[PDB]
């Protein structure tokens, strides 16, 4: 006869909320540690290697299947060595993604920038093609030279897009597009 | 000419403003094999059937090719109790766990019922299946583009067909 | 074309006199401009783009397995 | 036959179908001139002698070459019938609206159906086969015959004189009043039935409400039995200045247009 | 005299409920009869949901646009 | 009885008349369109509500509008074939 | 006696202790039924009132109470409006 684990609150009657500046970093958090010395992560790596070796033992030495599983084992070892620098909890051992904004191992800022640049490239290439091919024929029938021209020319999307936004050539005036006014606004 | 007519459906789709919608694309797909009534309907049907036969021959050739190269057919012959696998899986991403896929199509039992004992025979069958698929595609082309109308096969020549 | 034959037919008219030594090429009269136009179709072009992107991702995953450089 | 059809007459099985439709569906009524659009529109009258009820016709020469089907109307279970009277030029096959096929007579033809939709479908089929004078009648429970379809003699596809417009609204579809504007009126849930005057009036009323700078306060009623409250605002001066404001606003608005 | 938009001139649709509202269309012909409520026949590149791209509009429901005072990019 | 209305935008196509499976719409003379004819619905009691007339109207929006009234269903509006209420 | 189903019933060992007697006897149950019968009569009255609606003479022939008069005059308690709003202010 017992309840769920009771958590302890802060009876914060002092009238101030203190945020520790030194705790605003992954290295200063007591629930996540680097994967290198995380015992649970090391156990996970050992279990993975043992399972890979057991799978390898099924196939005889020198066979193509043996070589395939051996390459898998080498890939797993290299992946473990790379992940030793990640951050993985203290009880799970699974490497975590830090989405605070700190530029750290396994962070989000660099992947976010790379994705945003790539997809702004995609969207600006498509928009440029639609602007230079204002025709359904050229939409169903891709003008491959012009399409690839737009695709390779959209590399400057972050600056050209902002220039068009600030110069009025990007957005359209609300009085010039098909906007929903059926309520007779 | 023929290449121009290959995208003729798309050209007709873009020709009229009424067909410049995604609904037109979905109709173009839905009405793909709906061969409209015309003087060449039977030619179209027979050529489509022969093309499908060629596709099935491609499939059979691929299955025999996997049996020849990516299968433990010989080991299964030496011991039928083992798991019949005929699809190798390359080590990309992390899919290496399922590298031998136990095929359950019964091709090993079928081939044993056909007297096939060597993977060379499976290679030969795959090659001849590709040849048969090529012949079926040639025949389908021919019938669609240069052959009899076939309009008599269901009413007039039904006795001969049956 | 009194004999009913389908559109885009490479067939000679079957209403011929005694055996003719004529050249009737049974191969599609395709055009290089037409072939290039067909391969520029939105389905063809975008499926080729998808195949290229998928294969590029495949090769990146093969030569750089997992996200080791995160 | 008693197992084939119920032994009792259609009227006996109907019971009080009338005097209950008037109660169950008091809205279900025909206008004063059902087949037509204006009261002064000839209104050709036909009787049972011309188009008799189907139960009074057995092996009529005007029936087409029809072999009977399970898809026909419900004898002894329904009393309303619709009849088609069309004249042929030759004996050919046609599709019955209730599936199956019949063959038309050389001269006069006559078919009976339950729904008017079947008759109109058959009329469309016949006119597609170059047949004029397709007349469609309706048979009631008591035998009264109402002439329909080319009601004024001219098919509705062709414009004819003497046809008053019906349900014609003199504006665009989205120029109907909104339901909120027609609230507390008989046209609240049916703004498409409001008059043009009413729709324009409420569309101006909503604009009038949104001008509180000139909207009038509309003083409170005197409901309490006590003496009138002295207050601190003169309603007479406010009414006079509101009259002046209304006059000047109307003058300016008419100057604008 | 001619009343309404000139033939072949781009006009912007002022009818709130029209499928091409605030969009642009080319005038085909304007019926020069005072009794016609919607004489201005305008053709649009886009078809509506009924797959029709030609409609008649009233004189007050179309705004005639000059040759270069509109946006060519719609 | 599903109320059916005609509006000024009608241009005398006669397509709505030809599309009606129960002869509801009818062509009256008028002086609002170049065709000098306008649809009218004097036999709304026969309207089943199929909205075939709306499918055939070429105007930007439906010059003929069918307003379904489910609280006023009729054997003619419900398309009853085996039950009679008359 | 019950056959326990569910891991937590077995783990926690909670026992469904039946009371020795009933709990409400029979007389108090009869009193509850009588009060419920009175409530049922009131419910029948309310149903008859609501089904036939409010008659037009009441609220038109019965003069409003001075409270109601002053409330409608001054626009209070949901008056001067077209809403119910029990949580008005
Ligand atoms: C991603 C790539 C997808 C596959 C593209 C293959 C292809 O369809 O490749 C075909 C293209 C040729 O481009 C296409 O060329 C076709 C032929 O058009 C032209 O072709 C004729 C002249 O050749 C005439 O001028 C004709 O009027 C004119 O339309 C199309 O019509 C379009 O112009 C265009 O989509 O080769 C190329 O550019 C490919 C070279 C790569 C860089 C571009
Ligand atoms: C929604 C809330 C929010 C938002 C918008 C941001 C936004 C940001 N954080 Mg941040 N952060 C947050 C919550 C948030 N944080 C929380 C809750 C924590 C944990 C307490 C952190 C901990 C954190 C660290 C440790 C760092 C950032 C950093 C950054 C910046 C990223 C670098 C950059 O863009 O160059 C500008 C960016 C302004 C980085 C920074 O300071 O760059 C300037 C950095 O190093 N953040
Ligand atoms: C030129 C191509 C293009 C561009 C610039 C945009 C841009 C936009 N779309 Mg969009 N979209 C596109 C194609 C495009 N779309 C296609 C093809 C579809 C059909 C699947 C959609 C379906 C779609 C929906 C359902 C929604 C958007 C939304 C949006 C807006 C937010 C961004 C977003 O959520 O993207 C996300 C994009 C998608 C989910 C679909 C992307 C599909 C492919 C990747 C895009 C096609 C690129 C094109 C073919 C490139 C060819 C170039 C070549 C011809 C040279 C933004 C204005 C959202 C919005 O309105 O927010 C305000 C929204 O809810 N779009
Ligand atoms: C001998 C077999 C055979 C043949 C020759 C045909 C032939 C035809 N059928 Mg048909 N049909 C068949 C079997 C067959 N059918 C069966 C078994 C069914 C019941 C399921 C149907 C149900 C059916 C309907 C309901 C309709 C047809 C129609 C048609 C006509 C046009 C087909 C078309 O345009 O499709 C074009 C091709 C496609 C749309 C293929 C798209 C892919 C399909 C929809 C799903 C496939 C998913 C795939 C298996 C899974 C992907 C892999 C996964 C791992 C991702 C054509 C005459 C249509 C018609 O109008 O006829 C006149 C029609 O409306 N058929
Ligand atoms: C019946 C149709 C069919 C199906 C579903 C498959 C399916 C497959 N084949 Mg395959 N094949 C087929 C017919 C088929 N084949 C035929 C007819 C031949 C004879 C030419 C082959 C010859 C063949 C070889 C030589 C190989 C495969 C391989 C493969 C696998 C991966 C394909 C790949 O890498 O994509 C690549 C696709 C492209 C590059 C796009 C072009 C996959 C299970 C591979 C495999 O199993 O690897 C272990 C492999 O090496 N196939
Ligand atoms: C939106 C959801 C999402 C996200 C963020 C990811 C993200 C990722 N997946 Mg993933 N995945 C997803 C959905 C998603 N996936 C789905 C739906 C499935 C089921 C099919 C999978 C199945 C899957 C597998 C099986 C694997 C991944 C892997 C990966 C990682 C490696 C990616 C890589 O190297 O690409 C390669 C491509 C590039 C790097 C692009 C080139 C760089 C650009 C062009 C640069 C542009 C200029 C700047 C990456 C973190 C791999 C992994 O384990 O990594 C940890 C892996 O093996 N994914
Ligand atoms: C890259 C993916 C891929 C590819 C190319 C193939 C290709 C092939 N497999 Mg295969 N397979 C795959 C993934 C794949 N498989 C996976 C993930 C499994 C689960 C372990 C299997 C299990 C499997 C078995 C057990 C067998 C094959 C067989 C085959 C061969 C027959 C051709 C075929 O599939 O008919 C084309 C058929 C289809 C495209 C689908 C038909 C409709 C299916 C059966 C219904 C269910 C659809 C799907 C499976 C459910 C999920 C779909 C969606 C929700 C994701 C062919 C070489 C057979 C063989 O003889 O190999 C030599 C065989 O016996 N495969
Ligand atoms: C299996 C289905 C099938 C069917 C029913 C047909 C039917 C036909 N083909 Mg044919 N054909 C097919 C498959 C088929 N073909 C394939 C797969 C190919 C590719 C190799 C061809 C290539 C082909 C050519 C090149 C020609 C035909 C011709 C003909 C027609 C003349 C047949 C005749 O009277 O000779 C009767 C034949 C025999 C009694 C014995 C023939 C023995 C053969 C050679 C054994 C192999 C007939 C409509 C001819 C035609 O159009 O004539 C007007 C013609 O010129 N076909
Ligand atoms: C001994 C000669 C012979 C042989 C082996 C075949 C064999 C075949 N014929 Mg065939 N055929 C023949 C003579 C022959 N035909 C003759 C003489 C005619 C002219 C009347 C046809 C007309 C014919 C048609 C019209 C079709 C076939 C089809 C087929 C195939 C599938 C049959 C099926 O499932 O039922 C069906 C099969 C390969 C079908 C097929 O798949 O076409 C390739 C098909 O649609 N045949
Ligand atoms: C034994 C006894 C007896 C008898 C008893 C009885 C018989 C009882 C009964 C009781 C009962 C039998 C009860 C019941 C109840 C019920 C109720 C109570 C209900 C209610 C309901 C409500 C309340 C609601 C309503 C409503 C609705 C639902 C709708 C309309 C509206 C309204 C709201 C109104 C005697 C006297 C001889 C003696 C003493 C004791
Ligand atoms: S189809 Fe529409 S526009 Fe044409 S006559 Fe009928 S209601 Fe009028």
């Amino acid at each position: 006869i017992d309840t769920a684990p009771v958590t302890k609150m802060k009876n914060l009657k002092t009238g101030t909320v203190e945020v520790d500046q030194t705790k605003l970093s992954v290295k200063s958090w007591g629930h996540m540690e680097p994967c290198g010395q995380n015992k649970k992560f090391q156990k996970r790596i050992k279990d993975e290697a043992f399972k890979l070796k057991k799978r390898q033992d099924k196939y005889a030495k020198g066979s193509a299947a043996y070589a395939g599983v051996q390459e898998v084992i080498d890939q797993a070892k290299d992946t473990a060595k790379a992940y030793e620098g990640r951050w993985c909890g203290k009880k799970d051992g699974l490497p975590r993604v830090i989405a605070t904004g700190e530029v750290t191992r396994g962070g989000i800022v660099t992947p976010a920038l790379m994705f945003l640049y790539t997809t702004g490239w995609i969207g600006y290439a498509g928009r440029s093609y639609l602007l230079r091919t204002k025709d359904a024929a050229k939409e169903i029938k891709i003008d491959v030279p012009l399409a690839l021209t737009c695709m390779t020319s959209a590399f400057a999307w972050p600056v050209y897009s902002w220039q068009d936004i600030t110069n009025g050539r990007f957005v359209a005036k609300d009085t010039e597009i098909r906007v929903q006014r059926m309520h007779m606004a | 000419d023929f290449s121009k007519a290959a995208f003729g459906s798309a050209t007709g789709l873009v020709a009229k403003a009424a067909s410049q919608t995604t609904t037109a694309i979905w109709n173009l797909h839905a009405d793909a094999h709906d061969f409209s009534n015309s003087s060449y309907l039977s030619k179209q049907v027979f050529a489509a059937n022969l093309a499908h036969i060629g596709v099935v021959f491609i499939w059979l050739s691929g299955m025999h090719f996997h049996g020849a190269y990516f299968s433990n057919y010989l080991d299964w012959l030496q011991d039928p109790s083992i798991a019949p696998t005929a699809q190798q899986v390359s080590n990309i991403a992390n899919q290496s766990v399922l590298n031998p896929i136990r095929v359950t199509s019964g091709f090993f039992n079928l081939w044993l019922a056909e007297g096939i004992t060597s993977t060379y025979q499976l290679k030969v069958i795959a090659a001849f299946g590709l040849i048969a698929s090529a012949l079926c595609f040639l025949g389908s082309y021919f019938h669609m583009h240069s052959s009899t109308s076939f309009t008599r096969v269901l009413n007039t020549k039904l006795t001969s067909l049956s | 074309r009194k004999i009913p034959a389908g559109p885009y037919s490479v067939s000679v008219e079957p209403l011929r006199d005694g055996a003719t030594n004529e050249v009737s090429i049974v191969t599609p009269p395709i055009s290089s401009e037409g072939v290039q136009e067909y391969l520029s179709l939105a389905p063809v072009f975008f499926m080729a783009l998808a195949i290229f992107t998928s294969g590029f991702a495949i090769e990146v995953l093969r030569f750089f397995p997992d996200t080791r450089y995160w | 036959a008693v197992p084939n059809t119920p032994k009792s007459s259609p009227d006996t099985l109907a019971g009080n179908r009338t005097e209950a439709s008037a109660v169950s569906r008091p809205y279900d009524k025909f206008n004063v001139n059902y087949p037509l659009s204006s009261p002064d529109q000839a209104r050709t009258e036909v009787t049972t002698k011309e188009i008799p009820r189907p139960e009074d016709l057995v092996d009529s020469p005007k029936f087409p070459l029809f072999g009977g089907s399970a898809n026909g109307y419900m004898s002894k279970a329904t009393r309303e019938r619709h009849a088609i009277t069309w004249t042929a030029k030759e004996e050919t096959t046609f599709e019955m609206p209730t599936s199956g096929w019949a063959m038309m007579n050389k001269g006069e033809n006559l078919c009976y159906f339950r729904k008017k939709e079947q008759c109109i479908a058959l009329c469309k089929q016949l006119r597609s086969m170059k047949i004029n004078d397709v007349k469609i009648y309706r048979l009631s429970k008591d035998g009264t015959v109402t002439f329909l379809h080319p009601s004024d003699g001219v098919f509705p596809e062709k414009v004819n004189k003497g046809r008053v417009p019906v349900n014609f609204r003199p504006f665009t579809v989205c120029q109907n009043a909104k339901q909120g504007e027609l609230k507390f009126t008989e046209y609240w849930t049916k703004p498409y039935e409001a008059d043009a005057l009413t729709t324009l009036f409420v569309k101006a009323r909503v604009a009038a409400y949104n001008d509180v700078v000139n909207l009038f306060p509309l003083p409170n009623p005197k409901l309490t039995s006590g003496p009138a409250e002295p207050t601190s605002v003169d309603y007479d001066a406010l009414t006079k200045e509101a009259m002046e404001g209304q006059k000047k606003r109307i003058e300016a608005a008419m100057a604008s247009v | 005299a001619w009343v309404g938009p000139k033939k072949g001139s781009q006009v912007r649709i002022l009818r709130p409920e029209s499928y091409w509202f605030q969009q642009r269309g080319t005038v085909v012909n304007v019926n020069q009869k005072t009794n016609i409520k919607y004489p201005v026949t305008v053709k649009f590149d886009f078809v509506n949901y009924a797959n029709v791209n030609t409609n008649g509009f009233a004189l007050w429901e179309v705004d005639e646009l000059k040759e270069g005072e509109y946006d060519p990019d719609l | 009885a599903h109320a059916v209305k005609i509006y000024d935008t009608c241009i005398g196509c006669t397509l709505c008349v030809r599309a009606c499976p129960t002869d509801v719409i009818e062509m009256v003379p008028a002086t609002v369109n170049a065709a000098k004819q306008v649809a009218s619905t004097p036999r709304v009691e026969d309207c089943v509500g199929c909205k075939r007339c709306e499918t055939a109207c070429p105007t930007d929006f439906l010059s003929i509008r069918v307003y379904l009234q489910e609280n006023e269903e009729t054997q003619y509006s419900l398309g009853l074939d085996l039950a009679d209420w008359s | 006696e019950r056959i326990p189903g569910g891991k937590f019933t077995k783990a926690q060992g909670k026992i469904v202790a039946t009371p020795d007697e009933d709990g409400f006897t029979d007389s108090e149950v009869a009193l509850a039924l009588i009060i419920a019968a009175v409530v049922l009569y009131l419910a029948i009255e309310v149903t008859k009132s609501l089904f036939y609606g409010e008659d037009p003479e009441t609220t038109a022939k019965g003069p409003m109470t001075p409270f109601e008069k002053r409330v409608v005059e001054k626009g209070l308690f949901g008056s001067r409006g077209d809403s119910y709003s029990p949580f008005r202010p």
